[PDB]
């Protein structure tokens, strides 16, 4: 399992 | 408030993944998400989140909203301790005020202004 990057 | 996540993951192991994912990505926050109970909204596939820490509350609102597939004019609330974080309050500051002891950060949303 493993994270997920967000950015704009 | 009932996290699935911390259903699945005992403590430990959860603190020692949030050292290691503070440690590999210091300017980032990780950030559990996950739907209210009783919310009727879209589910989302992942929970598990690496946020940068001057992102604004109304941003993370913003791309949230993108991966629901929910419309700008649907509403969307955010949960932290069952109280509503200020829109304008960076994650990194909603950290530094509310992560938990394994080092993450947990966040529910709901369509709903009240958790449930």
């Amino acid at each position: 399992s493993s994270f997920e990057e967000l950015d704009l | 408030m009932k996290f699935v996540y911390k259903e699945e993951h005992p403590f430990e192991k959860r603190r020692s993944e949030g050292e290691k994912i503070r440690k590999k990505y210091p300017d980032r926050v990780p950030v559990i998400v996950e739907k209210a109970p009783k919310a009727r909204i879209g589910d989302l596939d992942k929970k598990k989140y690496l946020v940068p820490s001057d992102l604004t509350v109304g941003q993370f609102y913003f791309l949230i909203r993108k991966r629901i597939h929910l419309r700008a004019e649907d509403a969307l609330f955010f949960f932290v301790n069952n109280v509503i974080p200020p829109t304008s309050a960076t994650m990194g500051q909603l950290y530094q005020e509310h992560h938990e002891e394994d080092f993450f950060l947990y966040i529910a949303y709901s369509d709903e202004s009240v958790y449930g």
